[PDB]
């Protein structure tokens, strides 16, 4: 009930909202209307197979990348940009990683006994006509969720046409993931600095950046809390229609707020 | 809730009173209990219709005046009876929450509030279309039956829309 | 009417003649003499939320009615005619009067509910908890003949309000009030203190700040 | 932007009329039959009722007559706890089926519910012997009710499905034919043959109930 | 290796007995029940049937009569084509079932089919007017088929299971009950009024069908 | 081999004939057909039984005095019919190629 | 034919082996005529159907 | 039908063969009797995802 309702909202209503092919998009991923008989299996073939194969390949790639580019490293007292001051992979290294691998197992392991998640059982079965009133998703997507909570509401209809709301939403994550991608290179665009780095600097030691980050931070944090914006409000006695205005106020004066306050501290 | 068997069952405007919410479904006399094999999938086509849900609304008398009706659904309600889609204008959830003496269907995604009382139109929230309004009546021995089709689309909207 | 007191007897020998023996007169430590608490208190019991429980006990569940609407009247004719008493409130048409017992006043109709009655229950209308094995119900599922009908028939352990008490008129109006009164977040957030203050923690732990 | 079509205040509106549905056609034709008989007339089918009422507008009994496999499998149940006395009421079926209060086809008296356009509804090619028109006694005792069937098949639903509307009337006389044999009994002119207005029909006072059998 | 259980060669066998399914005590928690019904008796349901047969045994005809409602619903189907001549006849319920041929529960004659202890098996308490004793009249024509009903229900199903099993017997007269009034008509020794066998139950000639309603 | 409806139907020793094989089911009067959800989902077990389905063969009358019988098997036989499992003793594959003339059940596998 | 003709010639008509020299012959050559009369009659190890067993 | 016999065959049949762990291995494999409703299931992540990686 509750994951088949954060599809209908997401997958559904987002896709088929797009402007010039939503419709023709939502129809190819369920094959045919939403309740289409291939949804899950097709989502089940990326889930086991397609996504985390590439994940697997991506990994692989990213861990080649650290292990040949080798590891930077924080200014220190024999630490240039020319050399690696650590300990060896093998005496030390290995020995140490082996064990936080086997703490976090460890810890996920007593996670999952004395923590309960997702209790499908108390969720029912997917069924249209039901719903319950958390609907969210996991708190990764807590933040699109949230998004689409504050955002207000604004359409356009063109000749005979309509361009709903989820459209704002899906340009809003197209930007988010095309700044994260690209902010490297906007930063030395803005900057100016493509000398070979391999020195990291603290956060403090650059005040725009770390300003940037707690801003960008403050308004994930913003979108995350507008999603669970229903349970706050349930909870922390708020009323739902304050917490929304909260959000949607926040999510503009919250980042300003954060930035300066964090290029400050950093200063 | 009846597991299985005749989960769907005929409707009379007396069953609800002032106040009061139900989740009608489009059922046909061909769409008999759930007993036979032949039945029982026409009935989950019904249940899992995305757009088939719809919430029945019995609009207090004394709030009656404060009703205001959209074009082309004037006559729709039956008496004080109002058959709004549940499925939620933005994104298609239903919107299946219901506050009286508020005349407000909440949505549980998004928080979008439709004012019952006056065309179920989107008075918060991310919606921005109004729910749509099924045509409702009785017909011999009072049994409330839908008095057409929605005059638009029901479910969240799409490029391909009003018009 | 011939017909609704006839159809009382049957119903009532069927189901009282264990506590209220013959016409109406009390079996002794099982049920109260019926003779006087007229067609409203019989409408506050099967009618109402309260239809008393077989196993015997401090307060009853207003479990779900045994007896249609027609037959509760045929149950109150029976013991109205036997005993004499309150008749519930009824409208022109001869149905029990719901909409008709609404109060114009909320406001008064509400400062009459807190001297009178609020205490045992709650001023939202919620219940109270009372004397021994006793509480006071919540009164959101009581329609409004019932809501006149808990005060003109005291039930068990509720103050009887007479008439003169509190007026046909009062009565209306306090039905006014207490009817017009009538995964992902925690488990995420379970994760980034309990899993990930762990992750980092050890991590600092293991590697050296520098 | 808004919707472009909202917020039509003028025109309050009409109550809607009473659903009406059409019934399904060719596509969704599939629809309950309604009763399989032989139907040698016009079409009658397996399925017809009758109240049979008093002289007062009120029901006495309800008669139901259809064939089913070749035969007519009828049940008659009385519509009243006192509509019949401790006796026996004399059913018959009359060929006019008009049950009227009080009427009169020939020209002379107008008995209370004698509408028949004569005695028995024989068939048509039979006029003799007590034919499908003629029927026996029903008890209805101090209960007061009727419920009880023979085997009367001189006519089929075709013969029922006769130019003029039939009837069951039930009379207070019981089924005897001239029980009294001529070999003992004699007539009041001493002649003793059986009496024509008693073999036609089954003859009594003032008819108790009446009712079309035209699906009535 | 061969597997340790084959081969027999003495032993013939036998023809396996014909199967009897026992009812389930594990899928049905009690006993199966089919036709419900008041049953103010030990027991008779909404199921009875009878078999009338002829002097010679052939099948005359084949009753049913069983309590749906409070009211007993009653279909009769001819046996032979031509059980009942171009003509009338006359059912009554005898109380006696007996079946027979030929008996006489009194010192006299005994009339074919006549073991009813009596006229019409009226009920216990009612001895006067003719009561549930008289059962509706079976007109043949040509074709020769019976198929008809009435509302005879001064006895039910509880008053069906009696001390003794009763019958349904059917004479070749018609349905009058003195239908010649006392006015004009008159009797054998010139009193006007009717004659107590008649009266009792339909009297007519030798009895042409008789079968017993003990679920024949 | 309807689809759905009454998909099993009780069975009388007069329809097979000399040289005939037929694969029969276990049916009870209470798995009725398959008209209601109650039953076609009886029926459904009945069909993908492994060991359900069984062949009935008519053994010839003049070949009835080459049969020889296993113990406690040699009453099994209703005269002429005899009713072997379907499932090959070896690996559980049906066995239905049945070949008169010759009296020999083979299987595909 | 699956649950009945398959078990010996084919999913789809094709012809199978028999025990020892025999064999099902493929059905493409056979007219409806000799398909109805080859399951009236069963010519050689195949079983006879009946019109009992197989309406027509 | 043809795949379904040769798994028959194979896997079930020569699975419940195997002396003292063949009717365990059969039952842990389909979860029950041989049509158990995880078989196929089972076998896609086999098909897709384990061998396959
Ligand atoms: C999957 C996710 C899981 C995690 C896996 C990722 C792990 C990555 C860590 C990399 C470690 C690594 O490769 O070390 C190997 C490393 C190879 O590199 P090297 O030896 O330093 O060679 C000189 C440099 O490579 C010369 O390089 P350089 O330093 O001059 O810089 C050039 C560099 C430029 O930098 C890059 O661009 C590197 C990044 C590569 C991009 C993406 C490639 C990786 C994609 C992985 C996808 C996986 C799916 O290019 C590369 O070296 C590319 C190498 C690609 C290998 C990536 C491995 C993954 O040395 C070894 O081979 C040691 C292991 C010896 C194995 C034999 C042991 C005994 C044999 C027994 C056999 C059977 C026994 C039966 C009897
Ligand atoms: C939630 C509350 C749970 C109740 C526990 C409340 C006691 C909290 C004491 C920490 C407050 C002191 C502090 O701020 O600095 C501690 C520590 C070091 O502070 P520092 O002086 O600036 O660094 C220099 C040290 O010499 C750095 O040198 P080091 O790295 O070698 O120090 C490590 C020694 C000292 O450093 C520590 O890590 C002390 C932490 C010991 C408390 C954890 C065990 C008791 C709770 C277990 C759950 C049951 O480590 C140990 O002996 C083994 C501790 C393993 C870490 C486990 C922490 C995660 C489990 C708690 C979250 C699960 C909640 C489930 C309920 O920083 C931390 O925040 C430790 C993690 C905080 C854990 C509580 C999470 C809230
Ligand atoms: C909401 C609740 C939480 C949301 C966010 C919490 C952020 C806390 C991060 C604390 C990390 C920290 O202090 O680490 C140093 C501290 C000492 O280690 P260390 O060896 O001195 O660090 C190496 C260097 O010192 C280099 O480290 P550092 O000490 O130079 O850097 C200090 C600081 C310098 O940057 C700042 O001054 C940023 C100040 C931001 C304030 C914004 C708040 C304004 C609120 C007003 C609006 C409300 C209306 O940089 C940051 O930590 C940037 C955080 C910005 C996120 C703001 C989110 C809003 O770490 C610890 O012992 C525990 C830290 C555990 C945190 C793990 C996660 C780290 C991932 C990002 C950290 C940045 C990379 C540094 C490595
Ligand atoms: C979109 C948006 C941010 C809208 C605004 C609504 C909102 C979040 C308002 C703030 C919530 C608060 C703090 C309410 C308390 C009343 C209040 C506002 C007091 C003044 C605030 C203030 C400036 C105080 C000065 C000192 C100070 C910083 C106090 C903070 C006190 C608190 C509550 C700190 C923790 C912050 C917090 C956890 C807020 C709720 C957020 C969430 C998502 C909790 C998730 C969560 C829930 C909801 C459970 O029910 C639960 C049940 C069982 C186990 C686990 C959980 C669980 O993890
Ligand atoms: C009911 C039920 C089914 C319960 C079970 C739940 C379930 C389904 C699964 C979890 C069960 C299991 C199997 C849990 C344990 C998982 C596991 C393998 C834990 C290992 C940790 C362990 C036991 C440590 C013992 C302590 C010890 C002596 C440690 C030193 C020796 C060891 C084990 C060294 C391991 C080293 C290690 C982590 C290698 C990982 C190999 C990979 C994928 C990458 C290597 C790698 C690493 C690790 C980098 O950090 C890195 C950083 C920058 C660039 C490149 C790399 C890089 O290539
Ligand atoms: C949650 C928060 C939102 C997410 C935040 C992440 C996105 C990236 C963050 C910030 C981008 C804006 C930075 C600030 C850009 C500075 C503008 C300027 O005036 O240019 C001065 C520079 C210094 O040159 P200088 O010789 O040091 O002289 C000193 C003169 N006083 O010039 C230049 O080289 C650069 C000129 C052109 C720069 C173009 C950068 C943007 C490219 C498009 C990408 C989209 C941007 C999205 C913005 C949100
Ligand atoms: C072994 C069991 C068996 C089954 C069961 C069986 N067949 Fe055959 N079929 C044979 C054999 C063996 C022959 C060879 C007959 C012959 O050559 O005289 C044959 C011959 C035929 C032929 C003759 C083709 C030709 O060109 O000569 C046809 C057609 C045919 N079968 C169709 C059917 C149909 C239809 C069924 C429907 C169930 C059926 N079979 C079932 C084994 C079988
Ligand atoms: C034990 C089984 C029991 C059954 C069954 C039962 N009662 Fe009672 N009844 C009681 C007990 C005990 C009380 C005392 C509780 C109270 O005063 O409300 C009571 C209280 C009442 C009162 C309120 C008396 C008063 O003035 O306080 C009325 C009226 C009443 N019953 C009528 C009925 C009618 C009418 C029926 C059924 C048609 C019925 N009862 C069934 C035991 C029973
Ligand atoms: C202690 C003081 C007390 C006063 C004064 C009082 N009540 Fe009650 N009430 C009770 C108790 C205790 C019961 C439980 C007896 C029963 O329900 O049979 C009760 C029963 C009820 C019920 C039973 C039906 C249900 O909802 O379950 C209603 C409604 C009710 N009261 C409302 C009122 C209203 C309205 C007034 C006055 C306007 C009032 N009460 C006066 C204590 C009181
Ligand atoms: S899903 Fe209804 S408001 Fe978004
Ligand atoms: S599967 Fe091997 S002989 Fe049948």
């Amino acid at each position: 009930l509750l994951s088949g309702t954060g599809i209908r909202a997401a997958l559904s209503g987002i896709t088929m909202g797009i402007p010039v092919i939503g419709t023709w998009m939502h129809w190819a991923l369920f094959g045919g209307d939403f309740p289409g008989e291939i949804l899950i299996p097709r989502l089940y073939a990326l889930h086991i197979l397609l996504i985390p194969g590439i994940i697997l390949a991506l990994i692989g790639a990213h861990l080649a990348l650290v292990w040949f580019q080798k590891h930077t490293q924080f200014p220190g007292p024999g630490r240039t940009e020319t050399n690696v001051v650590g300990v060896r992979v093998m005496p030390v290294f290995a020995v140490k990683s082996g064990a936080f691998f086997a703490m976090i197992t460890g810890v996920l392991g007593l996670m999952g006994g004395l923590l309960t998640i997702n209790p499908i059982w108390n969720l029912g079965p997917y069924k249209p006509s039901q719903v319950s009133a958390g609907s969210q998703p996991d708190f990764y997507m807590m933040w699109t969720d949230g998004l689409i909570r504050l955002w207000p509401a604004w359409e356009f209809y063109p000749f005979g046409h309509t361009i709903p709301q989820g459209v704002w939403v899906a340009v809003g994550m197209g930007l988010v993931f095309a700044l994260l991608i690209a902010y490297p290179f906007i930063e030395k665009k803005v900057t100016g600095d493509d000398a070979h780095h391999n020195l990291l600097q603290r956060p403090r030691d650059v005040p725009v950046r770390t300003a940037i980050g707690s801003m960008a931070i403050a308004l994930y944090l913003l979108l995350t809390f507008a999603c669970m914006n229903d349970i706050i409000a349930l909870k922390f006695h708020i009323s739902l229609n304050a917490t929304t205005w909260i959000g949607r106020i926040g999510m503009v004066v919250l980042p300003a707020i954060v930035y300066f306050v964090a290029y400050r501290w950093a200063i | 809730g009846r597991p299985g068997e005749s989960p769907f069952v005929k409707m009379r405007p007396e069953d609800i009173d002032a106040g009061g919410m139900e989740t009608v479904f489009p059922w046909r006399e061909s769409d008999g209990d759930g007993t036979t094999v032949e039945s029982e999938h026409k009935l989950t086509e019904i249940a899992m219709g995305v757009r088939n849900p719809v919430m029945l609304i019995r609009i207090k008398p004394a709030d009656m005046h404060r009703v205001i009706k959209r074009k082309g659904q004037e006559s729709f309600n039956f008496g004080e009876l109002f058959a709004y889609t549940k499925v939620c204008s933005h994104l298609g959830c239903p919107s299946s929450l219901y506050e009286q003496q508020t005349y407000r269907i909440l949505c549980p995604c998004h928080q979008s509030q439709f004012d019952a009382l006056e065309f179920a139109k989107p008075i918060f929230g991310p919606a921005a279309r109004a729910l749509a309004q099924l045509p409702i009546t009785i017909d011999e021995d009072g049994y409330l039956v839908a008095n057409g089709d929605f005059v638009e689309p029901v479910g969240p909207a799409f490029w391909e829309r009003k018009s | 009417q011939s017909a609704l007191l006839r159809t009382g007897k049957q119903l009532f020998e069927t189901s009282c003649v264990s506590c209220h023996g013959a016409n109406l007169q009390g079996v002794p430590d099982r049920g109260p003499s019926l003779i006087g608490t007229g067609e409203a208190a019989v409408y506050f019991q099967v009618s109402t939320g309260r239809m008393p429980a077989m196993r015997g006990e401090a307060q009853a569940p207003s479990k779900p009615p045994h007896f249609d609407e027609s037959q509760i009247d045929a149950l109150g004719a029976y013991v109205q005619a036997n005993g004499g008493g309150p008749t519930v409130p009824r409208d022109d048409h001869g149905a029990v009067a719901q909409e008709s017992l609404i109060g114009g006043d909320v406001a008064r109709g509400g400062d009459l509910f807190r001297l009178n009655c609020a205490s045992c229950h709650n001023f939202t209308g919620k219940g109270g908890a009372l004397s021994s094995g006793k509480y006071a119900p919540d009164l959101g599922d009581a329609n409004p003949a019932q809501i006149y009908t808990a005060m003109l028939t005291g039930p068990q352990n509720m103050p009887k309000f007479s008439d003169r008490q509190l007026t046909p008129d009062e009565k209306r109006d306090i039905v006014a009030y207490v009817r017009e009164s009538a995964g992902p977040a925690p488990e995420g957030m379970a994760m980034w203190i309990i899993g990930m203050v762990a992750a980092i923690g050890v991590a600092m732990w293991i590697g050296s700040r520098a | 932007c808004s919707p472009p079509g909202e917020t039509a205040s003028s025109e309050p509106g009409t109550t809607p009329a009473i659903w009406t549905g059409s019934p399904s056609p060719a596509a969704p034709s599939g629809e309950d039959h309604g009763g399989g008989h032989g139907a040698g007339a016009a079409g009658a089918g397996e399925t017809l009722t009758a109240e049979l009422k008093t002289a007062d507008g009120t029901s006495v009994a309800t008669a139901d007559f259809q064939f089913a496999d070749g035969f007519a499998t009828v049940t008659i149940e009385t519509t009243t706890p006192g509509r019949l006395t401790p006796g026996f009421h004399g059913v018959h079926i009359h060929s006019v089926g008009k049950c009227e209060a009080n009427s009169v086809a020939p020209t002379g008296g107008a008995p209370g519910d004698f509408n028949s356009a004569g005695g028995h509804f024989q068939v048509s090619g039979h006029s003799g012997h007590p034919a499908s028109g003629d029927l026996s006694s029903l008890q209805v005792r101090a209960d007061g009710s009727g419920k009880l069937v023979t085997t009367t098949d001189a006519f089929t639903a075709e013969d029922l499905l006769d130019g003029a509307k039939t009837a069951i009337i039930i009379h207070e006389k019981a089924d005897n034919f001239a029980n009294i044999p001529p070999e003992r009994y004699q007539q009041v002119n001493g002649a003793p043959g059986p009496d024509q207005t008693t073999m036609a029909t089954g003859d009594a006072g003032s008819r108790v109930a009446c009712g079309v059998i035209s699906a009535g």
